[PDB]
């Protein structure tokens, strides 16, 4: 189970539509078990189940309906129907799925998360997201000064524009930093229900956790 | 009424191939008599109206799309995509079916039979029923 | 307190009892030695979704923002120098001519390159002298 855990750390999360809202999930699935974290962007939700409690709570949802474990994992890494309360904090997560051409069952027993996996899942990746993002503007920033020096160049002698359409101004950080400040960062940092991050996010995501 | 008669193997015996014969009143949702043989024995039993529904119901099935499992199962309605697979105790007369899909099979129902006391007999009514549904679709061909 | 906390963000030490922090303040208010302890419980997962997860999320999404708005900026320029070469019939002192930008190869190079230390959390430190206006302006909005 701690490999469990181990590739928890480095999936990326997906979006799932509920009826009565979305969720976010990062899982990992293996024939051993699954571990699970989820968020509706207010809070977060945790689950870590072994082939054990697989078998026993399977019989359970699904009475006659038998397998091995392992084929009721598989199956959920196919990923249907989803549905939940927050019965105290048991964020119970219920999930209706079509295999086999049966109707199936597995609810999930998500115990409000530790702050310590909300740290190690969600705040370091993510401050180390903004960081690496930061950075990457800082690099596509000097990569627009490096390409104004050149067309600077051509500018200082001789090289007039043939296309009245191609110019552009010389960049300047600070002015583009004010111009998204009103005309993009309203809608762009919206969080909305958590699809943009799903969207756009997940590569820069398993890299800063992988990192 | 309608009945069916269909051809199966049992898990348990491989090489004897077997008989299922169903017979209802044109929704086998409404129960049915079922029977089954080998050529040497005949076991028999019935199942009722609450029964189907309270199995569709333990599968968490629209009824009817469940009587479509039930009709594909029984009354030889499958598909090529769809195996289904026949079992049964003679010793302790416990039918089940099932149908085998994500590598595994998947239970569709149980049958209490009882062994008929009777066993040459129903096989003759069978088989009567069978020569002359053999020389209709006959008769019905040279005219066609 | 305000005065002695403003210019810093006297000495100051840090304790854990169970799940609570205390932080303590040695000082001095008209000559005279002066003491505090700041007495803190774990936050609610409200403060912590709505000080770090939602606006970092925020942050990261105009960011990721930012760098499109960035690349569609450099291939503009692309097109630019192309024009001028391809057609605008002129050359350059050569020692500044750069790459035809391609943000797929900048993304491989910066991810094995520059991310190794891009996203190092390390004491907190380079977020809250990088990142903060954009933070203060995330929370508003």
């Amino acid at each position: 189970m701690e490999e469990l855990e181990q590739g928890l750390l480095m999936q990326p999360w997906a979006w799932l539509q509920l009826a009565e809202n979305s969720l976010l999930a990062k899982v990992f699935i293996t024939k051993q078990g699954y571990a699970l974290l989820v968020s509706d962007l207010q809070q977060v939700w945790h689950e870590q189940v072994d082939t054990s409690v697989v078998s026993q709570r399977a019989k359970e949802l699904n009475k006659r309906l038998t397998a091995p474990p392992a084929a009721f994992l598989c199956h959920l890494d196919n990923l249907a129907t989803f549905s939940c309360d927050c019965v105290a904090d048991a964020l119970i997560l219920r999930v209706r799925s079509e295999l086999s051409g049966l109707p199936f069952y597995w609810n999930f027993h998500c115990m409000l998360a530790s702050p310590s996996l909300v740290s190690q899942h969600l705040i370091r990746p993510l401050m180390g997201m903004s960081l690496a993002l930061q950075c990457q503007v800082r690099e596509l920033a000097t990569l627009l000064h490096m390409k104004d020096l050149e067309i600077q160049d051509y500018q200082e002698s001789g090289a007039t524009l043939i296309r009245d359409r191609l110019k552009t101004e010389p960049f300047e950080e600070n002015s583009f930093l004010e111009q998204f400040m009103i005309e993009k960062l309203p809608e762009a940092c919206s969080i909305g229900d958590g699809k943009p991050f799903v969207m756009n996010l997940q590569d820069l995501y398993m890299a800063v956790t992988t990192q | 009424m309608e009945r069916k008669i269909s051809r199966i193997h049992l898990v348990s015996e491989p090489s004897i191939t077997h008989f299922l014969q169903v017979s209802w009143e044109k929704t086998l949702e409404s129960g049915f008599v079922i029977t089954l043989t080998d050529g040497h024995s005949a076991w028999t039993g019935t199942v009722s109206e609450s029964e189907i529904s309270q199995e569709a119901d333990d599968m968490a099935m629209e009824k009817g799309k469940y009587v479509g499992e039930l009709r594909k199962a029984l009354l030889s309605g499958a598909g090529p995509a769809d195996v289904y697979t026949f079992n049964f105790s003679k010793e302790s007369c416990y039918f089940f079916f099932e149908k085998n899909l994500k590598d595994v099979s998947f239970r569709l129902g149980s049958f209490n039979l009882e062994k008929v006391e009777n066993p040459a007999e129903v096989i003759r009514e069978l088989i009567c029923y069978c020569l002359d549904t053999i020389a209709e679709n006959q008769a019905k061909n040279e005219h066609l | 307190l305000d005065n002695l906390l403003r210019p810093l963000l006297a000495t100051f030490s840090c304790d854990c009892v169970a799940d609570a922090l205390i932080l303590r303040v040695r000082s001095e208010l008209s000559g005279l030695p002066f003491y505090w302890n700041f007495h803190c419980m774990l936050a609610s997962p409200s403060l912590v979704s709505q000080h770090l997860i939602r606006p970092l999320m925020g942050m990261s999404l105009a960011l990721q923002c930012q760098v499109r708005e960035l690349a569609t900026l450099l291939h503009m320029k692309d097109l630019e120098i192309q024009d001028y070469q391809e057609s605008g019939a002129t050359l350059i002192r050569d020692r500044l001519k750069t790459e035809p930008f391609e943000e797929n190869s900048f993304l491989e190079q910066f991810m094995i390159e520059k991310l190794p230390e891009a996203c190092s959390i390390g004491d907190g430190k380079p977020f809250v002298m990088n990142l903060q206006d954009l933070y203060m302006a995330v929370t508003t909005q």
